[PDB]
């Protein structure tokens, strides 16, 4: 009732989240 | 699962956020704007505790307002804009006729009722002010018909034409012009046009109260089949062995087509 | 002087490359390309603007001879499109562009070929 | 060069097709004669007609046109203004 | 006054000068530039 | 005749690595007058030629051809002269021309919606699409060299080039053609702006992915002669590099 | 302006905040904004011009006010009305009607000439099919049913333009009178019967949209809703 | 005698659909061109750039195409219709070129306006009728099924008459016309964000219904 029940947009999201995290850490330790 | 969850929580918090943001914009705009609210407009009213009779198989598109005592028979179609409040006296429209986009058909006093009969068309834009129309008439696009005004059978107004309080527009004849003279006699293939153009655009109504008649999820279904099969590539489907055939849901009844 | 549109239609005949015979009306005054694509024989997307430099004989029409003597004489630049896009570089003697071929009373009733449809997509 | 073979040549050809009727007579054959009066024939004389005309000229004519044949001003007419002749 | 339309003008501005000048040019140009399209003439056996 | 995407990337890409090929073969190589001499010889012929061929045209797709095939008799004379800056020169040029030739075929996939095929087709554009009609102009001034623009860099430092290379006659016929081939430039101009045709062919809008690229390549060719610098000394880095 | 600025600025805000919404929604897998609903509204402001419509006076959800329209009291706009005044504003009297699928608009452009402002008077009846296009209407008038009035006509007190008569620019209908007509002219004077029947009709007609805004009112109905929403 | 249905919509909790796409036509629309939201456009509908549909209108092309050019302007609760053949034996497709300006009650019916036009409200165009480029009809005129308005000219009356022929000047201005209403069209067009907040209003009926 409160969940989202697609998988493939659910792995795109933590793919999204991943990359945002990714790109912000390789631009802190650079 | 727990991701769904979670992913959910942050939509929600993402969403909030947005919510936030607009009204902070709306309130930045002055207090000029007029915030876009749900239709409020009702196609079918009841007033005076007395409701509109209208048939099943009649199209009665949403922008159209009908309102009180409007009756309308089997095969009808009331289009786009059209208004047809009787609330001072009774509107009975046949079966089998149309009262085109962005009409009127209007009744007055509480004693000149509307009449409308079988067959019969009235067309784009016509104004009714409490006529008594017989069956496989024509009104034209335009014409306004006056208080007490009777049309007989096969008779026509043109397009653009007032007909004044009590004239009668005889059998097979034709009136035009702003005190509306007597124009011409209405042949036969004319009435043959009249009943064709009847039938015609009952097939178009049916049609379109097909396609108006349909939900969020219907049209979001068509909407996607319509941009899939939009255009078409014979030579990759050549090469693959497939022929991609238009689904049913957008062939278009051979009724309206030429 | 009720200055009606039946006045100016021009209903001339057109026999396209399968030989079936076609009623062709047009507007006088509006090109026979025009009429054509009204018609619907020949792709309005082939030919959009009416214009020399625009055509690359994609309106191109078989003339009688007996009615030839009833329009303006080819231009340099129609014999020129005409020779430079054909199969072979030869002048057909009887064909005419059909932007060029200004529909009148006079031009009433003729008959016209349309040739072989040629590829006009890149 | 050329798509519509000459006005005279095809009167000639088709004034030619038809004196080799023997129903028919030279004298009687004008550029403007109607097949069932003037030259005095039938209806099978007119389809034979059409049909020798329609061979001699290489190409098939439809039906309502060669039903619109019944004269040889009608027959040099679309004989000269049809293409494939 | 002849001078001024008959000589300076027509067959010096609008004369001599346009036909060797701009007129003159552009004709030559442009029946060379034909010629040279010409040369494309779409041939598999002309390009080799 | 191939497809527009197919005709675009042929123009594009293989540009520039068969001219890399030809430095690397012949002017590090073979290095020899008579290559240079072959090499002047074919860029007077492409020049001349693709200006005189490219006045007849009424194509687009045709147009955009023979300018390909002047902008590489220009690549022509600065290989043929075969220096230093010659070979710099070959590389602002093919680098400018690479950005115009991108610039002018977006514009050309975005009027491919509309399926566009004569020069007449785009006109009255600056009525329908005044910022695409002002854009392409734009796009057929750098092809022609007028200085503000980023063709007018590679065709000045061509000739300059031409100027220390010795080669006047080859200057001048180079300049000739650069002055011959304008008109075709200026006619697209002509259509887009000038023209009141009868009819006008409405074209529809682009898509992002070639509206950013037209953009960027638009403003680059725009504003580069504000700072040329790193494209200068990029180029005579490259052309210094070739030999050691 | 500055007023203009922060109007666009309040735009660009309301967009980012919206597409937020939208970026969560998606998150959530609530594609439900993507259902296209009508946008209609029943009153639509410009920048700084947004109209004013007194309480107790009818405004049918059909109707559609643009603009510097100036409703007042005790009035009615009915279904199909479109009243136009973005140009140039539209003053609307106290008691007046504007009936189903009518037209009150000021002209566009200065092309013509000076935009007038559309005037429409208290206890006057505008038409069933009326088009009026920059006029001025007095107290107590009659506008005919799909009458044309055009800028510069002047209806005075108790004036009758019948059905369908159009009138042209500059043209005063006088006192008492009855106009009709494609070239709109006088056909016949008025009598007080008549204009007490003018009056009459106003009123009742008002009370009659006093009654239709009453059953309108009424709250939206849940079982329409979920039966739209269901199938 | 007829019969009810129980499952009628008397309350659609959302307005006409702007866009009706009948079968596989869908109407279109440039970006660059403003619809207002009270209009319908159904079937074979095509507007193009800097078109301005005023509010009120309706345009069904469902019989056959509707067309409407670049800066042409269709202004409030005007309709547009078309219909297979017509009198004339031309194409019966609804065409409205360029530069044409189109008054409040226009009735159009398989009308083939030519581009640089100007015509008044309440003004009716039936089956087969053209008005030719650089041509005025004032309000009220109604011209018959195949009748054509000449080019250059100014019309009038409900029988469409010849009134007088157009000078330079005047008809130098029908397209100063045309883009004068295409800038107020834009004007209007700046009040409406890409996206409708209806249905944050659904969500919460919604909510209170459960
Ligand atoms: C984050 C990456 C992603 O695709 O997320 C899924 C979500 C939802 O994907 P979706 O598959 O639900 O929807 C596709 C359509 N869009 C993305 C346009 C809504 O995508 C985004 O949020 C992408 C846009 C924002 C990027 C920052
Ligand atoms: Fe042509
Ligand atoms: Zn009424």
């Amino acid at each position: 009732e409160r969940v989202s029940t697609d998988k493939h947009r659910n792995y795109a999201v933590v793919a999204g989240t991943i990359t945002i995290l990714g790109a912000l850490g390789w631009y802190l330790k650079g | 699962g727990t991701l769904g969850r979670a992913i959910y929580s942050v939509g929600f918090w993402i969403r909030e956020t947005g919510q936030a943001i607009d009204r902070l914009g709306s309130r930045l705009q002055g207090g000029y704007f007029f915030q876009e609210q749900l239709s409020r407009h009702r196609t079918l009213m009841n007033i005076f505790d007395k409701a509109p009779v209208v048939d099943k198989d009649v199209f009665v598109a949403p922008s159209a307002s009908v309102i009180g005592d409007v009756q309308v028979g089997r095969g009808s179609s009331i289009w786009y804009g059209c208004v047809l409040r009787g609330d001072v006296n009774s509107i009975r429209v046949g079966s089998g006729t149309n009262i085109q986009d962005n009409s009127l058909v209007h009744v007055a006093k509480s004693v000149l009722p509307t009449v409308i009969g079988d067959n019969v068309t009235v067309g784009h834009s016509a104004v009714l002010h409490g006529c008594t129309v017989e069956d496989e008439a024509f009104v034209g696009m335009g014409a306004v018909l006056l208080d007490g005004v009777v049309v007989e059978k096969n008779a026509m107004v043109a397009a653009g034409a007032l007909v004044r309080q009590n004239t009668r527009i005889p059998s097979g004849e034709v009136w035009a012009g702003n005190p509306a003279k007597f124009l011409r006699k209405l042949s036969n293939e004319e009435i043959t046009f009249i009943s064709q153009s009847a039938i015609n655009y009952t097939n178009l109504a049916q049609v379109h109260a097909a396609e108006n008649s349909k939900s969020y999820d219907e049209i979001e279904f068509e909407k996607v089949l319509r941009k899939k099969y939009a255009r078409k590539d014979e030579e990759y489907d050549s090469m693959l062995g497939v022929v991609r055939e238009i689904p049913p849901e957008l062939i278009l009844p051979d009724n309206v087509l030429p | 002087s009720s200055k009606k549109v039946s006045d100016r239609i021009v209903r001339l005949s057109a026999i396209d490359f399968e030989g079936k015979k076609h009623e062709v009306v047009g507007l006088a005054g509006h090109t026979l390309l025009k009429a054509l694509i009204n018609t619907g024989l020949i792709d309005p997307d082939s030919h959009r603007l009416e214009e020399i430099d625009a055509c690359s004989a994609h309106c191109e029409v078989n003339i009688a001879q007996e009615w030839l003597d009833k329009l303006p004489p080819r231009s340099y630049d129609e014999e020129y499109v005409l020779v430079r896009n054909s199969r072979a570089r030869v002048l057909n003697k009887h064909s005419r562009l059909g932007c060029q071929v200004l529909l009148d009373h006079n031009l009433q009733g003729m008959v016209v070929a349309l040739p072989e449809p040629k590829p006009w997509d890149t | 060069r050329g798509s519509f073979l000459d006005k005279s040549e095809v009167a000639d050809r088709v004034i030619s097709c038809v004196k080799n009727f023997q129903k028919v007579d030279p004298a009687k054959v004008t550029p403007n004669a109607h097949f069932q009066n003037d030259l005095g024939l039938d209806s099978l004389d007119a389809v034979e007609i059409v049909m020798a005309l329609e061979e001699e000229f290489g190409f098939e004519i439809p039906d309502n046109e060669a039903d619109k044949i019944n004269s040889i001003k009608h027959a040099v007419d679309f004989i000269a203004s049809h293409p494939q002749a | 006054l002849r001078f001024g339309y008959e000589v300076s003008f027509e067959a010096l501005d609008k004369g001599a000068i346009e036909i060797l000048g701009p007129y003159g040019i552009s004709y030559t140009f442009r029946r060379l530039a034909e010629r040279i399209s010409q040369l494309q003439s779409g041939f598999v056996y002309h390009y080799a | 005749g191939s497809p527009t995407p197919v005709t675009a990337f042929l123009s594009i890409a293989p540009k520039i690595s068969i001219f890399a090929n030809i430095l690397r073969v012949f002017i590090y190589g073979s290095y020899g007058a008579t290559l240079q001499q072959i090499f002047c010889f074919c860029s007077i012929a492409s020049m001349i030629l693709g200006a005189l061929a490219a006045m007849a045209q009424t194509k687009v797709k045709r147009l955009l051809a023979y300018s390909s095939i002047g902008h590489v008799g220009y690549i022509c004379i600065g290989f043929s002269c075969g220096t230093i800056e010659g070979i710099q020169s070959l590389l602002i040029g093919i680098f400018i021309y690479a950005l115009m030739t991108i610039d002018a075929f977006a514009i050309v996939l975005a009027l491919r919606q509309t399926r566009v095929k004569y020069i007449a087709d785009l006109g009255a554009l600056a009525k329908t699409n005044p910022i695409l009609a002002i854009t392409f102009s734009i796009t057929m001034f750098s092809y022609v060299g007028i200085p503000p623009l980023a063709g007018f860099c590679s065709k000045f430092y061509l000739f300059f080039a031409a100027l220390g290379c010795g080669a006047y006659f080859l200057a001048s016929v180079g300049v000739v053609t650069s002055v011959i081939g304008c008109f075709y430039y200026i006619r697209l101009v002509k259509r887009m702006f000038f023209d009141t045709p009868r009819t006008w062919i409405l074209y529809e809008p682009m898509d992002r992915d070639k509206s950013l690229l037209l953009a960027m390549t638009s403003s680059f060719i725009t504003l580069f002669f504000l700072y040329p610098s790193p494209l200068f000394s990029v180029t005579h880095q490259m052309a210094l590099s070739l030999y050691l | 302006t500055l007023g203009r600025a922060f109007y666009a600025v309040g735009f660009w805000i309301r967009e980012t905040g919206q597409a937020i919404d939208r970026l969560g929604s998606r998150l959530q897998g609530n594609y439900l904004f993507q259902e296209q609903l009508s946008r209609h509204r029943p009153l639509m402001n410009l920048f700084d011009k947004y109209p004013s419509v007194h309480k107790d006076a009818f405004v049918a959800p059909s109707a559609s006010l643009l603009g510097d329209v100036h409703v007042g009291p005790a009035s009615s706009i009915w279904y199909g009305c479109v009243l136009r005044g973005d140009v140039n504003g539209i003053v609307i009297g106290s008691g007046t009607n504007i009936q189903d699928n009518s037209l009150v608009h000021v002209a566009k452009s200065n092309l013509t000439g000076k935009v007038l402002p559309t005037i429409i008077g208290d206890n006057v009846t505008v038409g069933h099919s009326a088009v009026l296009q920059g006029c001025t209407v007095e107290d107590e008038a009659f506008i005919g049913m799909g009458a044309t009035l055009l800028d510069g006509v002047y209806v005075e007190k108790h004036a009758m333009v019948a059905a369908g008569a159009l009138v042209r620019q500059n043209t005063r209908i006088p006192y008492g009178e009855v106009w009709g007509g494609n070239p709109a002219k006088f056909l016949r004077k008025l009598t007080e019967d008549e204009m007490a029947f003018f009056s009459q009709s106003a009123l009742n007609y008002s009370n009659l949209a006093q009654a239709h805004a009453a059953e309108n009112a009424k709250e939206l109905e849940e079982t329409e809703f979920v039966k739209v929403l269901h199938k | 005698s007829i019969t009810p249905s129980p499952d009628r919509v008397k309350w659609d909790y959302r307005g006409q659909r702007k866009i009706i796409p009948l079968g596989q036509w869908l109407p279109k629309v440039a970006v660059d061109a403003y619809v207002a939201p009270n209009v319908v456009l159904a079937g074979q509908v095509t507007v193009w750039d800097g078109a301005s549909v005023w509010p009120g209108c309706v345009l069904r092309g469902d019989l056959n195409k509707i067309s409407i050019g670049f800066c042409s302007n269709v202004q409030e609760r005007s309709v547009l219709h078309a219909a297979w053949t017509s009198p004339t034996g031309l194409p019966a497709d609804t065409s409205i070129e360029r530069y044409v300006t189109i008054g409040a009650y226009s009735l159009l019916r398989s009308c083939t306006i030519e581009p640089e036009c100007i015509i008044g409200q309440h003004s009716i165009l039936m089956e087969g009728s053209l008005v030719e480029t650089q041509s005025i009809l004032e309000a009220g005129s109604v011209v018959p099924p195949g009748r054509r308005i000449p080019s250059g000219e100014l019309w009038a009356g409900n029988p469409a008459r010849f009134v007088r022929t157009l000078t330079h000047e005047e008809i130098l201005e029908i397209p100063k016309l045309a883009v004068a209403i295409n800038d107020l069209s834009r004007d209007h067009y700046s009040e409406f964000l890409p996206y409708s907040t209806v249905y944050l209003e659904v969500e919460k009926f919604k909510k209170s219904l459960g």
